[PDB]
DNA sequence: AGAGCGGGGAGCCAGCAGGGAGCTGG
RNA sequence: GAGGGAACCCACU
DNA sequence: CCAGCTCCCTGCTGGCTCCGAGTGGGTTCTGCCGCTCT
């Protein structure tokens, strides 16, 4: 929950924010600029198109994958020849859904005593800590690495190096 | 206590250290096992591949598909394994 | 003895050794730059194959402040006379020949190190 | 087998963290940058790493130890998952605050005593 | 070191003569057993300075059944052999009719001089031993069984009472030191006589390929 | 001094019958001597053999390769018996001897050492379809 | 313990391990008092001269031992003892500790701006 | 010695290897040398 | 001189000297950061025909991709020589046994990526992929057209489907690099 | 407009460069 | 009275 | 006299093929979204 959490509140804007901006030219150029991103509740859309709150069961019983929409802030700049810098903010646009993990921060589950759980259908005893995709719930397996930034001297056996410092 | 010596029984019970070094000596039977049965299983293929054709003919004799001779007699002396006993000779050992 | 690098003054880099035969002595000289120098030490390498025997030089003083290193009050520092001091086996490569404690005396502003 | 692990009931997977109050503190805390110093005065100091990064060096490692833990214990400046490891003998402070570091919470024994009392 | 070479020469000697006694060439029983105190009694004591020679350490062999069968062992006095010293042994051996030969060297042979002992092999047999691998007797280690060269018309019974060809049984190699040691070409058989532990026991036959 | 490919040498007097001199008294029983006997770490046996005072009767190694190339097939096929004994019977297991000495006298019948591997197995007079059966199937069937 | 203890030695020993128990000394002059006062930290020696004040003047030689441990890049001006200099530095680096934290917890989460997610509410039909 | 055995060194025999994990020699000794230490 | 202080920080130790010295005898033909920076782009995974595109892409290297972590910006080249001559140094305190080798299977040399890390390194790749389709979008519809609509231009199934995909599956990556 | 379709190790082998005798030629 | 394959993961002896 | 040049031994590097047997159960994906043309 802890790192899904940092994922979500953190991680997301970081990676918007070191994309680079997307410069085009032909000519008139155009500077592409991603801000700020809005990530709402986990919501469900049907063949209507009238959003819903959708729900951990219903995400399991309908096969549904248990994603919340992710919105995005964009600046368009028009620089012509002989022309002031024209300024467009598309504000709040859609460009995809994150999948949520259950209990989490951004979950519908958040904040809920036991006797809201029971009358959702959820168990107060179920931790979270796993997806829900077409219905299916997916728990992400921790993967173990070696440490980053770190100067690491081994002694390769066999090879023409005696030592070796890694990092 | 360090190194790993549990002066402790199974009855007794261990202390945490002596826990944490038994399942550290554990730890090495199971990867032993594990990784044991691979290599021990493409020995066997390997062994079976080579001769599993060779036999016993109707000469006696010990021949491979090849019908060269491995052995002129089988185990050199022609007789089954599963018939042949311990015994111990009676003028070998003895003094003169 | 050991022998160290001796630099030049014009470019900094190193000095190699070589000879003049017409003083025929010894001098380390620049050879990225023009720049030479008599040289003081005649010896230009030596191996030390059998001279680890010590390793008291290597050891620093901080180590007093290990909490995870053995203590003892049945070694006084011969330097100070504080009855407390670390022992610990050297951590060399060249400690596998030898079990031997070193000691170094944990009181403050002193920092002996010494071997049984 | 031993590939696959699994957690201890109290083990905690540090979740990442900013080192830039870290960094600011030990900026005026004595500690002298890289850029500024001569490396003859690297010899006799302690190295310091934030995140694995050779930031400086430090001429008592001893009292910065002290008050970097003194820091976390009451949740100063330093948040409580970064690691802080003096390697005395090699004479180097690594400060660690990135994610994915595991640890658990150990009760804080001073003179031989508890820290956790009846109250 | 003078005593060490005279040592050395004496065991490649006793080694040669045993292998000469064992390929059925008449060598009496007074020079199988030669001391290393007769040796330095009938050659000498310092090769470096040259008491015995090796050009005087060669020996001359005639087989048991052929007086006439006469072969040759060449102790080379340099550590390689060229085409020169290949070139004089077989004139040696072409002025005293003598079709088979043994080359004694130290170090080694060339690959031309190799080239020409198996260009010449039809007409003179030279066999290449190192003064190594004749330092000892390899038939009188423990692992090593007993070899006997058979007779062809003992091969033509074995093939006729097994009822077999050539190539159905075992194999020994040309280049196998029992076979170099026993002198054997491709085509002959050794039966092998070795102790079993289930029939106390068993003779192998072994073709030359 | 020494000897290049030996790096290591270990005196030992043995006190089992294993590595012992066994003799026959004048009496006529079987005598275990105790004599000093030594291990290498490395393997240079025609020379070991060659040396002044070195048994050339019993002195043997543990490499199968040189002892086919320093004392010959019919060695080497007792060397391979008495290492795979030795490998059976550390754990104080019993295989029947028929087996090891058919395994011995397959991989020593055509000369060599015939490896049990594709190295060895399949380049033997055997048929296509056995050699595809064990390894390199396409290969084999490409070769035939 | 295989050792053997005169009176003085047995005293110095007990008090050496339970120096905390020390509220009064009485009238026992520093001279005797020497060793358990030199395996001791800078707090209890406070503890001690703050109930014990006849103590001062004697131990501030001491003070130095505790000075050249907790200040060793420091030496004492002039006019100024031991003991009143590793208070006013004690203090002093106290007090630029709190305005350091006060700094880089004012400094850096109340002044500058740190960008993260917001909740959106907006059911927007760019789904549909 | 850290002679091998058991599967490994089942493995380095029916694979004929050129490099063996443990090589080794078991030299015996002729005569007077066999008996003494100093000579040996 | 710089380079020894810089990987030698007492002077007054000998056999870090004499470790040091083949590496000095042997980059001795080189003597400018220039020459260097060419011998460095001679052996690049595209060697440019022209020196100076040698000199840029060594450049690049040594600021961009050599040790990101101690700087990536441009004039900080001081802490990155400090720390590849603190890395000199722990492989000279290794070959003298000065220093213990590091321990693969020790547990503080390792990080656990949870799904933090890995959700993040997943959304990188994606929104590098949206910014690329949108970018060829763009790219399009100025060439032979004047404007582009932003909304036409993402694609949202890029970022939605390869989540799905690869939390469904359990293949950390692309669709079409699934092996 | 809208229906359907084209675009990790471990151990073998051979093939190359480096060596080092040795015949023909002056 | 019997119409998919593939990949991956978990598990069993 | 003595320089010249060709062809077999060793060694390094690269390719290449192998890595236990047999069982349950699951999910996902194959098979994709731009069209040019009426
Ligand atoms: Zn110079
Ligand atoms: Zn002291």
């Amino acid at each position: 929950l802890d790192s899904f959490d940092e994922f979500i509140q953190m991680s997301v804007q970081r990676i918007v924010e070191d994309a680079p901006p997307i410069d085009l030219q032909a000519p008139p150029r155009y500077l592409l600029k991603f801000e700020q991103i809005y990530l709402s509740k986990p919501t469900h859309w049907e063949r209507d198109g009238a959003p819903s709150p959708m729900m951990p069961n219903e995400a399991r019983l309908r096969n549904l994958t248990y994603s919340a929409p992710l919105y995005v802030d964009i600046t368009k700049t028009v620089i012509k020849e002989g022309e002031e810098q024209l300024q467009t903010q598309h504000q709040k646009t859609f460009i995809g859904k994150i999948p949520i993990m259950l209990r989490s921060t951004y979950c519908l589950l958040n904040g809920l005593t036991d006797r809201d759980l029971c009358e959702l259908n959820e168990c107060p005893l179920d931790p979270g800590g796993y997806f829900i995709i077409n219905g299916s719930e997916k728990v992400l397996i921790a993967q173990e690495k070696m440490a980053t930034n770190t100067v690491y001297v081994f002694a390769k056996k066999d090879s023409k190096y005696a030592y070796t410092g890694e990092c | 206590e360090s190194r790993g010596f549990v002066e402790n029984s199974y009855l007794a019970g261990l202390t945490p250290t002596e826990f944490f070094f038994h399942a550290m000596g554990g730890r090495e039977g199971l990867i032993d096992t594990a990784v044991k049965t691979a290599e021990t299983g493409y020995i066997q293929r390997r062994l079976i591949k080579s001769m599993e054709s060779v036999m016993v003919k109707y000469d006696a004799t010990v021949r491979n598909s090849i019908n060269q001779v491995v052995q002129l007699r089988y185990g050199e002396d022609g007789l089954a394994g599963e018939s042949v006993e311990f015994q111990n000779l009676a003028t070998l050992k003895p003094s003169n | 003895g050991f022998v160290g690098i001796r630099f030049c003054q014009e470019c900094n880099n190193m000095l190699y050794p070589k000879e003049d035969k017409e003083n025929r002595i010894l001098l380390y000289a620049c050879r990225n730059c023009d720049y030479q120098q008599e040289a003081d030490n005649s010896c230009i390498y030596v191996n030390k194959i059998t001279h680890e025997v010590d390793e008291l030089t290597q050891i620093i003083a901080d180590v007093s402040q290990d909490p995870t290193l053995p203590r003892t009050e049945d070694h006084p520092c011969q330097k100070c006379g504080h009855k407390e001091a670390v022992f610990f086996q050297s951590h060399s490569a060249r400690a596998e020949d030898a079990m031997r404690l070193y000691y170094v005396c944990t009181a403050p502003h002193c920092g002996h190190r010494w071997t049984e | 087998v031993g590939l696959v692990k699994n957690l201890a009931l109290m083990a905690y997977i540090s979740v990442g963290s900013q080192p830039s109050p870290i960094l600011e503190f030990l900026e005026e805390w004595s500690m002298e940058n890289l850029e500024e110093i001569s490396p003859a005065a690297i010899a006799d100091a302690t190295k310091i790493f934030v995140n694995g990064c050779w930031v400086g060096i430090h001429k008592d490692p001893e009292q910065l130890m002290n008050t970097l833990r003194k820091l976390r214990r009451q949740m100063d400046i330093i948040v409580s998952e970064v690691s802080m490891i003096r390697d005395i003998r090699e004479r180097e402070i690594r400060i660690y605050t990135d994610a994915g570091r595991i640890c658990r919470p150990l009760l804080i024994v001073e003179k031989q005593k508890l820290l956790l009392k009846k109250r | 070191d003078d005593e060490e070479e005279t040592y050395r020469l004496w065991k490649i000697r006793k080694t040669i003569m045993q292998l000469c006694h064992d390929r059925g060439y008449l060598v009496t029983q007074d020079e199988l057993d030669q001391t290393l105190e007769e040796f330095k009694a009938q050659f000498g004591d310092k090769p470096s300075e040259g008491r015995p020679r090796r050009t005087d350490l060669t020996v001359l062999v005639a087989h048991n059944d052929d007086p006439t069968d006469q072969m040759f062992v060449f102790f080379p006095e340099e550590p390689k052999v060229g085409i020169k010293t290949i070139k004089v042994y077989c004139q040696r051996m072409q002025e005293e009719n003598i079709t088979r030969a043994l080359i004694v060297v130290q170090q080694g042979m060339t690959p031309s001089a190799k080239q020409s002992l198996v260009d010449m092999a039809p007409k003179y047999i030279l066999e290449q031993f190192l003064q190594q691998e004749l330092l000892i007797n390899i038939t009188e280690h423990e692992l090593v069984p007993e070899h006997v060269v058979m007779t062809k018309e003992e091969v033509t019974e074995l093939l006729a009472r097994y009822k077999l060809r050539e190539n159905q049984l075992p194999r020994i190699q040309a280049g196998d030191p029992v076979a170099r040691y026993f002198g054997i070409k491709r085509g002959q058989v050794v039966k092998i006589i070795r102790p079993s532990e289930t029939a106390g026991r068993y003779i192998t036959y072994r073709l030359v390929q | 001094q020494g000897i290049e490919q030996i790096s290591k040498v270990y005196m030992h007097l043995p006190q089992t019958d294993n590595k012992k001199k066994i003799i026959i008294t004048e009496d006529g029983e079987f005598k275990a001597l105790q004599e000093w006997i030594l291990e290498t770490d490395g393997v240079s046996l025609m020379r070991v053999l060659s040396e002044k005072d070195v048994d050339p009767v019993r002195t043997t190694s543990n490499d199968i390769v040189e002892i086919f190339t320093v004392l010959g097939i019919e060695a080497v096929r007792k060397a391979l018996e008495r290492e795979l004994y030795h490998v059976i019977s550390f754990d104080g297991s019993y295989v029947n001897y028929r087996h090891l000495a058919l395994l011995c006298d397959t991989m020593t019948c055509r000369g060599h050492l015939m490896a049990i591997t594709r190295h060895g197995v399949n380049r033997q007079d055997t048929g296509p379809l056995m050699k595809c059966s064990f390894e390199e199937t396409v290969d084999v069937l490409m070769e035939a | 313990l295989p050792k053997m203890m005169t009176l003085h030695q047995q005293c110095i020993r007990v008090l050496k391990n339970n120096i905390d128990s020390i509220f009064e000394v009485g009238g026992v002059p520093y001279s005797v008092l020497e060793p358990v006062l030199e395996r001791c930290t800078p707090d209890q020696l406070y503890r001690i001269e703050e109930y014990n004040h006849v103590l001062i003047e004697e131990t501030d030689q001491l003070w130095k031992v505790h000075c050249h441990r907790d200040f060793k890049e420091e030496r004492p001006e002039e006019y100024e003892s031991w003991r009143e200099m590793y208070l006013r530095l004690q203090d002093a680096r106290e007090q630029r500790l709190r305005v350091l934290t006060k700094n880089i917890q004012f400094a850096h989460a109340n002044k500058p701006k740190g960008r993260q997610a917001k909740m959106a509410f907006v059911n927007s039909v760019a789904k549909p | 010695k850290n002679v091998t055995l058991g599967v490994p060194r089942l493995k380095e025999l029916i694979n004929i290897s050129k490099k063996p994990k443990t090589p080794s020699l078991t030299v015996f000794l002729l005569g007077q040398s066999a008996r003494d230490a100093e000579r040996a | 001189r710089d380079i020894l202080e810089h990987i030698i920080y007492d002077f007054e130790d000998p056999e870090m000297m004499e470790m040091v010295k083949p590496s000095l005898d042997e980059a001795f033909v080189i003597q400018e950061q220039n020459v260097a920076l060419n011998f460095i782009g001679s052996r690049g995974a595209k060697p440019g025909v022209t020196k100076e595109k040698r000199i840029k892409y060594a450049k690049e290297v040594l600021q961009k991709e050599m040790l990101p972590h101690v700087g990536v910006s441009d004039f900080c080249e001081t802490k990155k020589a400090y720390f590849l001559g603190y890395m000199v140094h722990r492989l000279l305190l290794a070959a003298l046994g000065r220093r213990e080798l590091d321990d693969r299977d020790h547990y503080g040399n390792k990080r656990l990526d949870l799904a933090g890390p890995l959700l993040a390194f997943l959304f990188r790749g994606m929104f590098k992929n949206l910014l690329k389709e949108v970018r060829i979008y763009a790219q399009k519809f100025i060439d032979r057209g004047k404007d582009f609509n932003l909304e036409l231009a993402i694609k949202t199934r890029i970022i939605s489907d390869g989540l799905k995909y690869s939390l469904a599956t359990g293949n950390w990556g692309d669709q079409k690099k699934a092996h």
